[PDB]
C-alpha cells in the first residue's frame, strides 16, 4: 500500500500506475468517496466511467511487466481523491496501488 | 580433599548431543599423576579425560573429568564408574553412577508469576517467578531471557525438583529472576524457557511483561465492520 | 416481501449484465435437478444503455410461496462463451437474504487465545 | 458440535464399579491434549473431577482411573465405590472445561428367586411344591394389585395378556416376552413362596465412525429364533423402527445401492454393512428378528448407538461420475494411504437390502463376464488411492460401485455412475478408428494392450489430432485413451 | 438448522445463520445472524513472536471473513518459535513449542 | 490465571526473600487454623545471587481450585529473627489480582 | 468485606470523633424505631490523639450478614450539646459506599 504523490495545474494530466496480477476478472481505479468515507469505482475492466468524470479517463494495459495505466485528458482542478488500485469484485477492501493527488 | 561424580543432564544430552561424565578432584595437593578412563559395566572404559589443571585459586589440586558415551548406553542405564590415578590417594577411590530406571514421562507446564504489587510498591526490584508443575522424570532446565536472548545466570535461580505435594509421581520447580523495577515498569517481555525430556520439542517458553502479568487494566478495541457482506 | 406476502407465488428473477456479444444458455437447476423449462421463461436480450455493445437479459422462476419458505436453494445457471469453465451457478434462498435479527455475541476472556 | 461421542446415559447399583468410555477423533492435538471428566454442577460450570494428566479430585481418590488409548482414539474413565450421591451430569471431553468440546453423561446410580433376561427371551419360573398332597390344584400368579388376578387358567387355558408362549408344569416357561411382561409374581403350591423377574433392554453398543465412511453391524442373536426373519431398525424419538433393511425384502429408499447384507450364518449372525455415511445417519439401530420386519415387541432384538463424526480424515470422493453410453469413465477411489492395498475388491449392487456386490475386478485381474475386457484397475495414482476404469458404454452398467479393499480401515466408498446416452468422446471399433475432441485433447491421447493382469501401452497412430484419434497394429482386446499423467482420463475400445 | 456461514479459526469469527419461525406462517420467520466473536485480550500482536507488544485494538471486517495477522491460536495447527538456549558455551537455536499439545511429532 | 483455567488446582506461592540468618519457619493457614503439612512444600534457604547477605525461600501451596474460586482466603504466616515482633502474616484470596478497569470500546458499523 | 464473606454476622461502626465535652449519647434506629440496648454497644469516650480537646467514641451494632445484604438502612444517632438540634443522623445501608462500577458511554 503505497500512495503516490501527483501534482498538476488546472490542465495539468496525471498518469496513474497499478499492478495487474494477469487475472482480467476485474482491475479497476477508485477515488476516495470524502462524502461516506468509503470508495467509488472511476474506471474498471469493463467500461463504466464516472459521470463527473465522463470522457476524460481512460485505461490501458501492458503485458510487458503488467501495467494498467490510468491516464487523466483533462483535469478541472477538482481535488483528486486516493486513486486506490484494486482487483476483484469486491472495490471497498480489494486496494492495493495507493495513489493521492 | 574433595571429589564429587556429577550425572549428565537431560540439558547436556540434548544441547551439546554428547554424555559427558565428570569425576572432579579438587582442594588437594598437586602431583599431576591423574589418568582416568570412565570404565563400563565390564572392565573396558571408552576414553581418557581432559584438561587437568595444576592449579587453584586457593593453591590446591583441581580435576575434571571426561567421557562420551553413546547415548542408548544411558537409556539402557547400565552402571558406570570412575576410578582414580592420582598418587595422593593410597588406594583409588571409585565413584559409581548410573541414570535412575525406568520411570513415567510426564510433561511440565510452565506458568509465569509477575512481581507482587506490594513488592511493585517499593521500587526496587521486581521478582519474577517460573514455576514448573507436574513434570516427571526429575530433570528439567529452565532458562531466562530478557526480551529477545538470554540473561545471564547471576540473575535467576531455579531449584531442584522436589516432588510436588499432593501429585503421587510429578514434580515443580521454581526459578526466580530478580530485576530492576524500571525493567519491569519499562515494559519488557521477559521469558521462560524449560527444557525437558517430556515436552513435544523438548523445549517450551512462557512470556510474562507488565502488561500482561496482572494488569490493573484491560484495554481493548473491538471494531467490528461490514457487519452485513454478501457472505 | 410483497407478493410473497400475497400468500399465491413468489419470482426468483436471474439477471445477466455486460452479455459481450449475445450467446447466453440460461437454466434452472434445484438441488442439482434441472427444472421443467415451463416453469422459467427468459428473455430475448436486448442492448444496454451504458455501453452498446453490452447485453443483459432477464429470466423469472415462479414457484409457490410454500416452496421458498421450505428453504429449497432454486439456483440459476449461466452459459456464455466468456464463461472460465463456460458455466455459472450464482445463488440464493430464503435464509441468505437481507438479515432481519443480528445477535453478534462477543464473549471477552483473558484465557481464550487458542480458539477451538 | 462436538465429535467427542460417548454412553448418553449410565447407570448402575451403588458399590459396583463403572466403565465410561468416550471416543474422540484421532489426531496428534486429539490424543494429546488433557481429557477431562467433571461434573457439571448445579450453577457454576464443570468441576474437574479427574484429567489424564494425573489429576484427581477431593473424592475420586483411589476410587477412580482415567486411561487414555491415542491407538483407539479414545479415553475410559472408570469409577469404583458408586454411591448415590455420585449421580448427576458429568462431562468428558478435551482441553479446557469451559470450552465445548466434550459430551453430556447422564450417570444415575439405583439403590441396591430372580429371573432376569432380557426382552423376547426364555425365561423359566419356580415355585416349590408340598409332596404331602400328590398335586394340589394350582396355577400361575401374577403380581397386579395385590392378588394375582387371572394370570393362567388351572385348566390350562391362556390369558389373552400371556397367549400362546407359557408351558406349566413347578416350573413354568414361558418366552418371548415383552417389556411389561416382567414381575415380582407371588406363587403358591397354600404354600406361598417369593420370586422376582426382571427385563433388561440390551445397552447399545457403541460404534463411532467417521463421515464419508463405513459401518458393520453384527447381529449375533440366539441361534433359535435364528430362522425368523431378521431386520435392522432405526430409532426414532417416539417408538417407530424407520426400517431400514430386512432379510425378507423390505428396503429403504434413502439407503439404495449402498447397504450389502451378509447371509445368515450357521447360528443366526449377520452383518450389515453401511456405506457413504451422512450426518443424518447418527441414531439407534436395532436389530431383531420378528418374521413380520417392523421391530414389534416379544423379539430377541440388539442395539448400535451410530455416532457419525463430522471431522472426518477421509477426503472427497466425486459421488457419481455419469458418462456417454460408447464412451468410458474414471473413478477415483480413496483409500487409507498408511495401510497399501491387499486386493482391490470392485463390485455392483444387487438390491437396497441384498445388495450382494459382485467384484467386477481384483488386483489379480479377474473380471467378470460383461466386463471381461471392457474394464481395469490402474493403482496409479499410487499416493493412497487409485483409478479403475469402465470403457464401451453399456447402459444396464447404471448403478453403484464399491472400492473394496482388505487392508484395515474399511471404508467401502461408494460412487453412482449416472450413464446418459449421447456423443462419444472418442471413435469407434477397430480391426482402427479412435477420436477424441479437441477440447478434450490437451492431454495426451493413448493406447494400451488391455491385458486385466496389467495394462501395457503400445505403439498406434502417435501424432496431433489426427482423424481425433486413431490406432494402428499393422504387422485380442485393446485400448485408446486419454492420459493425464498422474491420473487419467477416458477409454476406447479396439479389437 | 443453522447453516455455517464460516468458521474462521485465525480471529475465532463463526458467522452461522438461521430461519426462526417464531409464529406458524410465512413471512414472518426471522432470517437471523449469530455472528460470535471471541477476543483474545492477553495475546500478543504478532501471535508466532512472544516478545511482541500486548495487542490491544481487534478490527474484524465480515468481508474478508466470508470468502494476514492472526488474533489466537489454531488449536490444530502447531505454532513454534525459535529461542536461543545457551547452555555451557555453546549457543544452539532450539525450536520451542509456543502451542505444546499441538505440537508433538507424528 | 493460566492454571485455573484447567480447573484442576491452585499453587499459591510464599516468597520470602531477604533474610539473614537463614533460618525462616513458614506456615500456611486458612481462617485461622493451620494447614496440615501435606499441602504446601518450602524450599530450604539459597542465597541471593543480588543481595550478598541474604537468602530467600520459596513455599508453595496446593489447592484444589474450586476452593480458590470460592474466594477462600489463605494466608501465609512467617517466622525470623530479623522480624519486629518475630513473625510476619500475609493473605491471598480470589480478588487479589482482579483487574480495576475493563475498558472496552465497541465500534460497530454496516460500511466497510 | 471479611466479615461479610464469613457470612455469620456483621458490625457496623458509628464513630463519633472530635466532640467536647466528654460526654454524649449514641443510639441506633434501623427505619423508624429504635434498635434495642443489647445490639448496639457504645464505648466510652476517650481523648483524641491529634486534636488535643476533641474526645471520640464508638458504637458497634451487630446485625446479621443476611440482613445486611437486604440493605436495611440503619441510622446512627448522636446527641450532644454542641450539636445545633442536639441530634445528628447518619444512615448506612448496602446501597451506600457502591461506587460506579459500570460506566456505559452510548454514542451515535
Ligand atoms: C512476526 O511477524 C512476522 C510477520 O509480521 C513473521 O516473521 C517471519 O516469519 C518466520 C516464520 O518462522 C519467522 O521465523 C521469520 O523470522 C520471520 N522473518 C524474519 C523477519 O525472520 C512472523 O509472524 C513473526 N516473525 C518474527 C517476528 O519472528
Ligand atoms: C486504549 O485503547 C484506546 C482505543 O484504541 C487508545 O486510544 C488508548 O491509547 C489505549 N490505552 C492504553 C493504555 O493502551
Ligand atoms: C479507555 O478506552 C478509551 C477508548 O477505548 C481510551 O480513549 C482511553 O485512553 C482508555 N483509558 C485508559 C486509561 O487506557
Ligand atoms: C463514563 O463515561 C463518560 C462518557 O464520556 C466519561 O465522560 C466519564 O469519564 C466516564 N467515567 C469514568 C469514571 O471514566
Amino acid at each position: 500500500l503505497p500512495e503516490v504523490k501527483v501534482e498538476g495545474e488546472l490542465g495539468g494530466s496525471v498518469t496513474i500506475k497499478c499492478p495487474l496480477p494477469e487475472m482480467h476478472v476485474r482491475i479497476y481505479l477508485c477515488r476516495e468517496m470524502a462524502g461516506s468515507g468509503t470508495c467509488g469505482t472511476v474506471v474498471s475492466t469493463t467500461n463504466f466511467i464516472k459521470a463527473e468524470y465522463k470522457g476524460r479517463v481512460t485505461l490501458k494495459q501492458y503485458p510487458r511487466k503488467n501495467l494498467f495505466l490510468v491516464e487523466v485528458t483533462q483535469l478541472t482542478e477538482s481535488d483528486s481523491g486516493v486513486y486506490a488500485c484494486g482487483a476483484g469484485m469486491n472495490t471497498d477492501r480489494g486496494k492495493t496501488q495507493k495513489v493521492t493527488l | 580433599i574433595r571429589v564429587f561424580a556429577i550425572p549428565p543432564s537431560f540439558a547436556s544430552i540434548f544441547l551439546t548431543k554428547s554424555t559427558k561424565l565428570t569425576c572432579l578432584v579438587t582442594d588437594l595437593t598437586t602431583y599431576d599423576s591423574v589418568t582416568i578412563s570412565w570404565t563400563r559395566q565390564n572392565g573396558e572404559a571408552v576414553k581418557t579425560h581432559t584438561n587437568i589443571s595444576e592449579s587453584h585459586p586457593n593453591a590446591t589440586f583441581s580435576a575434571v573429568g571426561e567421557a562420551s558415551i553413546c547415548e542408548d548406553d544411558w537409556n539402557s542405564g547400565e552402571r558406570f564408574t570412575c576410578t582414580v590415578t592420582h598418587t595422593d590417594l593410597p588406594s583409588p577411590l571409585k565413584q559409581t553412577i548410573s541414570r535412575p530406571k525406568g520411570v513415567a514421562l510426564h510433561r511440565p507446564d510452565v506458568y509465569l508469576l509477575p512481581p507482587a504489587r506490594e513488592q511493585l510498591n517499593l521500587r526496587e526490584s521486581a521478582t519474577i517467578t517460573c514455576l514448573v508443575t507436574g513434570f516427571s522424570p526429575a530433570d528439567v532446565f529452565v532458562q531466562w531471557m530478557q526480551r529477545g536472548q538470554p540473561l545471564s545466570p547471576e540473575k535467576y535461580v531455579t531449584s531442584a525438583p522436589m516432588p510436588e505435594p499432593q501429585a503421587p509421581g510429578r514434580y515443580f520447580a521454581h526459578s526466580i529472576l530478580t530485576v530492576s523495577e524500571e525493567e519491569w515498569n519499562t515494559g519488557e517481555t521477559y521469558t521462560c524457557v524449560v527444557a525437558h525430556e517430556a515436552l513435544p520439542n523438548r523445549v517450551t517458553e512462557r512470556t510474562v511483561d507488565k502488561s500482561t502479568g496482572k494488569p490493573t487494566l484491560y484495554n481493548v478495541s473491538l471494531v467490528m465492520s461490514d457487519t452485513a457482506g454478501t457472505c | 416481501r410483497e407478493q410473497l406476502n400475497l400468500r399465491e407465488s413468489a419470482t426468483i428473477t436471474c439477471l445477466v449484465t455486460g452479455f459481450s456479444p449475445a450467446d447466453v444458455f440460461v437454466q434452472w437447476m434445484q438441488r442439482g435437478q434441472p427444472l421443467s423449462p415451463e416453469k422459467y421463461v427468459t428473455s430475448a436480450p436486448m442492448p444496454e444503455p451504458q455501453a452498446p455493445g453490452r447485453y443483459f437479459a432477464h429470466s423469472i422462476l415462479t414457484v409457490s410461496e410454500e416452496e421458498w419458505n421450505t428453504g429449497e436453494t432454486y439456483t440459476c445457471v449461466v452459459a456464455h462463451e466468456a464463461l472460465p469453465n463456460r458455466v455459472t451457478e450464482r445463488t440464493v434462498d430464503k435464509s441468505t437474504g437481507k438479515p432481519t435479527l443480528y445477535n453478534v455475541s462477543l464473549v471477552m476472556s483473558d484465557t481464550a487465545g487458542t480458539c477451538y | 458440535k462436538s465429535p467427542i461421542f460417548g454412553p448418553e446415559e449410565v447407570n448402575s447399583v451403588e458399590g459396583n464399579s463403572v466403565s465410561i468410555t468416550c471416543y474422540y477423533p484421532p489426531t496428534s492435538v486429539n490424543r494429546h491434549t488433557r481429557k477431562y471428566w467433571c461434573r457439571q454442577g448445579a450453577r457454576g460450570g464443570c468441576i474437574t473431577l479427574i484429567s489424564s494428566e494425573g489429576y484427581v479430585s477431593s473424592k475420586y481418590a483411589g476410587r477412580a482411573n482415567l486411561t487414555n488409548f491415542p491407538e483407539n482414539g479414545t479415553f475410559v474413565v472408570n469409577i469404583a465405590q458408586l454411591s448415590q450421591d455420585d449421580s448427576g451430569r458429568y462431562k468428558c471431553g478435551l482441553g479446557i472445561n469451559s470450552r465445548g468440546l466434550s459430551f453430556d453423561v447422564s450417570l444415575e446410580v439405583s439403590q441396591g428367586k430372580v429371573y432376569t433376561v432380557d426382552l423376547g427371551r426364555t425365561v423359566t419360573i419356580n415355585c416349590p411344591f408340598k409332596t404331602e398332597n400328590a398335586q394340589k390344584r394350582k396355577s400361575l400368579y401374577k403380581q397386579i394389585g395385590l392378588y394375582p388376578v387371572l394370570v393362567i387358567d388351572s385348566s390350562g387355558y391362556v390369558n389373552p395378556n400371556y397367549t400362546g408362549r407359557i408351558r406349566l408344569d413347578f416350573s413354568v416357561v414361558i418366552n418371548q416376552l415383552r417389556l411389561s411382561d416382567a414381575g415380582q409374581y407371588l406363587c403358591q403350591a397354600s404354600n406361598k413362596k417369593n420370586a422376582d423377574l426382571q427385563v433388561l433392554k440390551p445397552e447399545p453398543e457403541l460404534v463411532y465412525e467417521d463421515l464419508r465412511g463405513s459401518v458393520t453391524f453384527h447381529c449375533a442373536l440366539g441361534p433359535e429364533v435364528a430362522n425368523v426373519a431378521k431386520f435392522l431398525c432405526r430409532q426414532s424419538s417416539g417408538e417407530n423402527c424407520d426400517v431400514v433393511v430386512n432379510t425378507l425384502g423390505k428396503r429403504a429408499p434413502a439407503f439404495e445401492g449402498r447397504i450389502l447384507l451378509n447371509p445368515q450364518d450357521k447360528d443366526g449372525s449377520f452383518s450389515v454393512v453401511i456405506t457413504g455415511l451422512r450426518k443424518e445417519d447418527a441414531g439407534r439401530y436395532l436389530c431383531g428378528a420378528h418374521s413380520d420386519g417392523q421391530l414389534q415387541e416379544g423379539s430377541p432384538i440388539q442395539a448400535w448407538q451410530l455416532f457419525v463424526n463430522e471431522e472426518s480424515t477421509i477426503p472427497r470422493s466425486p459421488t457419481v461420475v455419469k458418462g456417454v453410453a460408447g464412451g468410458s469413465v474414471a473413478v477415483l477411489c480413496p483409500y487409507n494411504r498408511k495401510e497399501s492395498k491387499s486386493i482391490k475388491y470392485w463390485c455392483l449392487w444387487e438390491g437396497a437390502q441384498n445388495g450382494r456386490c459382485p467384484l467386477l475386478v481384483d488386483s489379480e485381474g479377474w473380471v467378470k463376464a460383461q466386463y471381461e475386457g471392457r474394464l481395469s484397475l490402474l493403482e496409479e495414482p499410487g499416493n493412497g488411492t487409485f483409478t479403475v476404469i469402465l470403457n464401451q458404454l453399456t447402459s444396464r452398467d447404471a448403478g453403484f460401485y464399491w472400492c473394496l479393499t482388505n487392508g484395515d480401515t474399511l471404508w467401502r466408498t461408494t460412487v453412482e455412475i449416472k450413464i446418459i446416452e449421447g456423443e462419444p468422446n472418442l471413435k469407434v471399433p477397430g480391426n482402427v478408428p479412435c477420436h477424441f475432441p479437441c477440447k478434450f485433447s490437451s492431454y495426451e491421447k493413448y493406447w494400451c494392450k488391455w491385458n486385466n493382469t496389467g495394462c501395457q501401452a503400445l505403439p498406434s497412430q502417435d501424432e496431433g489430432p489426427s482423424k481425433s484419434r486413431l490406432v494402428s497394429l499393422t504387422l485380442g482386446w485393446y485400448w485408446c485413451g486419454v492420459k493425464q499423467g498422474h491420473f487419467y482420463g477416458e477409454t476406447a475400445a479396439v479389437y | 438448522e443453522r447453516i455455517v456461514l464460516v468458521d474462521n479459526k485465525c480471529k475465532c469469527a463463526r458467522i452461522t445463520s438461521r430461519i426462526i419461525r417464531s409464529s406458524e406462517d410465512p413471512n414472518e420467520d426471522i432470517v437471523e445472524r449469530n455472528i460470535r466473536i471471541i477476543v483474545p485480550l492477553n495475546n500478543r500482536e504478532n501471535i508466532s513472536d512472544p516478545t511482541s507488544p500486548l495487542r490491544t485494538r481487534f478490527v474484524y471486517h465480515l468481508s474478508d471473513l466470508c470468502k494476514e495477522t492472526c488474533y489466537t491460536y489454531d488449536r490444530n495447527k502447531c505454532y513454534t518459535a525459535v529461542v536461543p538456549l545457551v547452555y555451557g558455551g555453546e549457543t544452539k537455536m532450539v525450536e520451542t513449542a509456543l502451542t505444546p499439545d499441538a505440537c508433538y511429532p507424528d
